[PDB]
């Protein structure tokens, strides 16, 4: 778990979705950032209260169900597939899925990941996630998550998250990162226009 | 010639080799489960990272490993005479 | 409380400074106008010492007004000013004399295990973010693991009341917990730097024959790094190329300084 | 003879000075049994400090009054610029000290393949 920090980037002007990316990556990429692989995050919705299932790919075999404010359980893959099996019983939801694919650029201990929300099969948005593998202690790591940002993001850089919270010793977890997604995915879905 | 340290050390690989189906870690370590590599299974349940703490998740071979303990020596070697020399 | 006392301290010097400021008035003013090879810079010279002069009245006023704010037996007292006179004397001179040292040549190991474990144990009763856990698998060369908050794991080796290996990892990091993983890397670029100005610092921190300031000296600048990824380069910004802030901190001075900076 | 009263007069000299800063250590880490040794460590400090003063001083009157035929020559007309039997016992102590080096570099290497054959198996055991 190293403290993370995930925010949406407008495309501006008449830049298209994908042009915004390509520039935005070439620009960690003129970090001396070198690309590590790729990496896919999928989330499918329930109208059960709500049910939220994501799964990052930097993640191989976790599948992460929130219930907004309620607990997250980490869980095996089998959890997807109980959860088919359940199908029946379960409520299903009308293609709320939200997906956000991009590349992944390492620049020295930080990794940056650069991606479209793309809604369906209609791309519209941005998502920003900076890691910080060795930083175990959270919430004044932020120093340096916004020193980092202000470098490359600059405009648009965000004022923190709140899955930070109460200022506390507690550790950042894999939940928090997955909480802040969940935040973002609302945000896309109803920002709407 | 014969360096005995890697006949031992070929000798304790096979046998940790042998070991490994045997191992008291790969079975069931809670219960009713499906007994394979509790590690791997609790870096699961605890979102484990892509290369970090899996990857391959030990998958050498007896040649590699000997190889590379046989190059440690040498360098080891190589290096005293130097100083020795120095 | 000893605040109390520099206050009182200090105002004794300015009621001092006040008698002295008026008295320079008005004695300077007594001797009066001097040549100074020119009309002009004689009324100068004499308009600026007088103003200098009423400012400082004024200063030191103000400082007295200020200073309100914040603030057989004989023998016995005697002894207690003795006391505190060599105290100070002899501390004053041993780092004198200590701090340069005329030795230049020593020509003109076996240590009890429990030494070093109450070694270990003292050391650990002060700094209590540090947590040190003694353990000796192999041998009685000793392995510490030492916890520095959610921050750091760093592994000792001591092969006597020693410092011969330290490999740091990080807190969510798996030191194996057990038959203890000496032999291993961080897998972080930034752990495996901390490691290199471990070892850097156990090569500079060499006392000849006490063995346990050094081991006191490498904890306390161990504990330097709890204030790591959060404290600036005194030279850089927080974040010098990406390492973060300090791979090193100064010995003498526990500062914050980047490798790639200097220091 | 003169020579190593002169080195023996520069040690004496070197020691001085580091039981002075021995002293004031003392006195400095005497807060207020224990007192008994801090006292009598203090005393014999000084009365071998006060040796030490007799030893100097008397190869000092040595040095002195030892001024042997061969000092015409005053300093700085000594260092060169650009522009028996004891030489046979030296090479003969010398050959000694090679061989027995030799043989110890041979023990030394050997004790160092055993540590570090020792070590190895003992880590693969595991």
């Amino acid at each position: 778990m190293g403290v993370t920090c995930v925010s949406q980037m407008p495309v501006a002007e008449g830049k298209s979705v994908q042009q915004t990316v390509e520039l935005l990556t070439r620009k960690l990429e003129m970090l001396g950032a070198e690309k590590q692989g790729t990496f896919c995050v999928d989330c499918e919705t329930y109208h059960t209260k709500l049910m939220y299932v994501m799964h990052n790919s930097e993640y191989p075999l976790s599948c992460f169900a929130l219930f907004e404010n309620g607990p997250c359980l980490i869980a095996d893959t089998n959890f997807d597939v109980l959860m088919v099996k359940l199908k029946g019983f379960f409520q299903s939801a009308k293609a709320s899925k939200i997906e956000t694919r991009g590349t992944r650029y390492q620049y020295c201990d930080f990794l940056v990941k650069v991606g479209t929300v793309t809604m369906g099969p209609s791309a519209r948005g941005i998502s920003v996630e900076v890691e910080y593998g060795p930083c175990v202690v959270a919430s004044d790591c932020w120093s340096l998550l916004l020193e980092f940002l202000q470098s490359f993001l600059g405009s648009h850089t965000p004022g923190a998250p709140a899955v930070f919270g109460n200022r506390h010793d507690a550790v950042y977890g894999p939940a928090d990162t997955m909480v802040q997604y969940m935040e973002l995915f609302n945000k896309i879905r109803k920002q709407q226009q | 010639d014969h360096l005995y340290v890697l006949e031992h050390n070929l000798h304790l690989l096979i046998r940790e080799f042998h070991k490994q189906t045997l191992s008291s870690i790969m079975m069931p370590h809670p219960a009713s489960a499906p007994f394979g590599h509790k590690r791997m299974r609790l870096s699961g349940p605890q979102a484990f990272d892509k290369n970090e703490i899996n990857s391959l998740q030990s998958s050498e071979g007896l040649l590699e490993k000997i190889i590379k303990q046989a190059k440690h020596i040498f360098l080891r070697s190589r290096a005293a005479a130097t100083i020795d020399s120095l | 409380v000893s605040v109390n006392l520099e206050a009182f301290s200090q105002a004794i010097s300015a009621i001092q400074a006040l008698r002295s400021s008026v008295s320079r008035v008005f004695d300077c003013l007594k001797d009066g106008m001097r040549n100074k090879e020119t009309l002009e810079g004689r009324e100068k010279a004499f308009i600026a010492h007088f103003q200098d002069n009423l400012h400082s009245v004024n200063r030191d006023l103000n400082e007295l007004e200020r200073l309100s704010n914040l603030v057989l037996y004989s023998q016995l007292l005697q002894a207690y000013k003795w006391s505190n006179k060599l105290q100070y004397h002899a501390g004053l001179a041993s780092g004198l004399l200590n701090q340069q040292s005329l030795k230049r040549s020593a020509n003109q190991l076996v240590l009890p295990p429990q030494y070093v474990d109450d070694v270990i144990s003292r050391i650990d009763r002060m700094f209590p973010e540090m947590s040190i856990h003694l353990s000796r698998p192999n041998g009685t060369s000793a392995m510490l693991l030492v916890t520095l908050g959610k921050v750091l794991k760093v592994i000792v080796v001591m092969r006597s009341l020693f410092i011969d290996r330290t490999i740091v990892k990080g807190y969510n990091e798996n030191v194996y917990t057990e038959d203890l993983d000496i032999w291993s890397k961080s897998n972080y670029q930034v752990f495996q730097k901390v490691t290199d100005h471990a070892t850097t610092a156990l090569l500079h921190y060499q006392l000849p024959q006490m063995p346990d300031v050094v081991v006191r000296s490498f904890m306390t600048w161990l504990r330097s790094y709890i204030k790591l990824f959060q404290a600036p380069c005194q030279r850089c910004g927080k974040f010098l190329q990406d390492g973060l802030p300090p791979t090193w901190r100064d010995f003498r001075t526990l500062e914050a300084f980047h490798d790639t900076c200097r220091q | 003879n003169t020579a190593s009263l002169c080195r023996i007069g520069q040690e004496t000299v070197q020691d001085i000075v580091y039981r002075t800063m021995e002293i004031f250590q003392l006195l400095r880490n005497m807060q207020l049994g224990t007192y008994q040794d801090r006292l009598t460590k203090l005393q014999d400090n000084l009365r071998q400090l006060s040796v030490l003063f007799r030893k100097l001083r008397l190869v000092y009157d040595k040095c002195n009054e030892n001024c042997g035929g061969m000092d015409p020559i005053p300093v700085e007309q000594l260092i060169p610029y650009v522009e028996s039997e004891e030489r046979r016992e030296i090479a003969e102590v010398n050959k000694k000290l090679k061989q027995k080096n030799q043989q110890l570099k041979q023990i030394m290497d050997q004790l160092r393949n055993l540590i570090w054959d020792i070590n190895a198996m003992l880590a693969m055991r595991n």
